[PDB]
């Protein structure tokens, strides 16, 4: 029973971050881009999610397990310098920036592999125009698995004469340090710019 | 006999009044709560080590927002004994909230080599750049989870040096400043405005202090309670 109200105090918590959070998210997103529409700091691009797009069947999959669609993609970690101390002076908030030209050491990584069991490797679901931003979100997603569920997870990832990185339609994770990520009832969706 | 009988009376207040802060603290600070529900008859609650927040204690305070940065959401990972026991808790645990589990016996990371920090050493100054590990202390047991956690990333003085550190191509690690700005040698900048309210890690530290004593307390009892049972 005193675990019933701490379990309620926990759920109100976590609400409450959530919409802090989100605020606080698209605050930081706005104002960068205004600074980008002013002009006053070039080589701003947005966020990464708003750059690609996949099939919805994959929606809570990648929003799930892919942080760096939130990421802000800038030309370079000296326009990311410039965005990070813009943020500070005017009190506004944190937000984590890619450095485009450092994605370049990706361009000739990304060719199509072979899978455990044929699983789909996310990063080849996302649809994109610009040859960078591809190479930036193989940074983000790189040899990605989905799996349809948690137990197909723990057998492509563990199982093989290899570790796998790999997420369920569901949005859990096995990482190929080990780290195993689920529980709860709230669902991470949306996170990706259009569903082409 | 009654001096005894005064230590338990002693003891059980004691433990209540702990238990009674404890619930306090969680209560104001939901997330420092983590609970399960027993995944199996006969659960070993010793298989479930908890929060990586809560096993850790910061030995520079001057470095507690970048051991908080270097973690990130890593302060709320369960740390527990097997993939086993974590797939259980997945599945069978009534997690209430998203968790990331660290099992012990899987966890794998690439540590800082002495070499690298030696590099790093020379390039800013061996007072300006720390293994982030080297800066919290911790059970032996957990090695390899604060290892996972703290071991791959540096804690430098500013963002200069962090920069400097990153993206040495003898170096190419993950640096964090005593502010909080986060260098990752792949290519991106974390950081901006950050609250100078205190850190959660402190908040962390105050609910460990009272669980510390408060296990000491409960095992005192339990033993004193043995040898008086044993006195019939």
């Amino acid at each position: 029973f005193k675990s019933l109200v701490h379990d309620l105090f926990q759920k109100v918590e976590e609400a409450k971050s959530s919409l802090a959070m989100n605020r606080s998210r698209g605050k930081v997103l706005d104002a960068i881009i205004q600074e980008k529409k002013s002009g006053r700091i070039p080589g701003i691009y947005g966020r990464l999610g708003d750059l690609g797009a996949i099939d919805e069947k994959y929606d809570v999959a990648i929003s799930s397990c892919c942080h760096a669609l939130d990421y802000i993609v800038v030309d370079s970690i000296d326009i990311a310098q410039e965005c990070v101390n813009f943020l500070k002076r005017q009190n506004i908030g944190v937000a984590t920036f890619i450095g485009l030209d450092k994605m370049a050491v990706w361009a000739k990584k990304m060719t199509e592999i072979q899978t455990p069991e044929n699983t789909p490797r996310l990063f080849d679901l996302v649809k994109v125009k610009d040859e960078k931003i591809r190479q930036a979100f193989y940074f983000a997603l790189r040899d990605t698995l989905v799996a349809d569920n948690l137990d197909q997870a723990t057998r492509v990832a563990y199982q093989k004469d290899r570790r796998w990185r790999v997420v369920t339609l569901q949005g859990q994770i096995i990482e190929q340090s080990g780290t195993m990520t689920g529980g709860g009832s709230k669902v991470m969706k949306g996170r990706m710019g259009s569903s082409l | 006999m009654e001096s005894l009988l005064e230590k338990r009376r002693q003891l059980s207040r004691d433990i209540g009044r702990l238990k009674e802060t404890y619930e306090a603290l969680l209560a104001r600070f939901p997330n420092l709560r983590f609970a399960y529900k027993d995944p199996e008859k006969n659960w070993n609650r010793n298989c479930v080590k908890g929060l990586v927040a809560s096993l850790i204690s910061v030995k520079d305070t001057s470095a507690t927002t970048a051991l908080e940065l270097v973690a990130g959401e890593r302060l709320y990972n369960v740390v527990v004994d097997t993939e086993v026991t974590g797939k259980k808790l997945l599945e069978r645990g009534e997690l209430k909230r998203r968790y990331t589990i660290i099992p012990l016996n899987k966890i794998s990371a690439r540590c800082i080599a002495p070499e690298t920090l030696r590099v790093a050493q020379n390039l800013v100054g061996p007072d300006n750049v720390h293994v982030a590990l080297s800066l919290v202390e911790y059970k032996p047991e957990l090695q390899k989870a604060m290892e996972f956690v703290f071991g791959t990333t540096f804690v430098c003085d500013n963002m200069d040096n962090a920069k400097k550190v990153a993206f040495d191509k003898r170096i190419m690690t993950r640096t964090v400043t005593l502010g909080g700005d986060v260098f990752d040698p792949h290519g991106t900048l974390s950081g901006g405005a950050r609250s100078q309210a205190a850190s959660i890690l402190t908040k962390f530290q105050e609910l460990k202090d009272v669980q510390d004593e408060l296990r000491i307390k409960e095992n005192e009892l339990r033993a004193l309670e043995e040898e008086l049972a044993g006195l019939k």
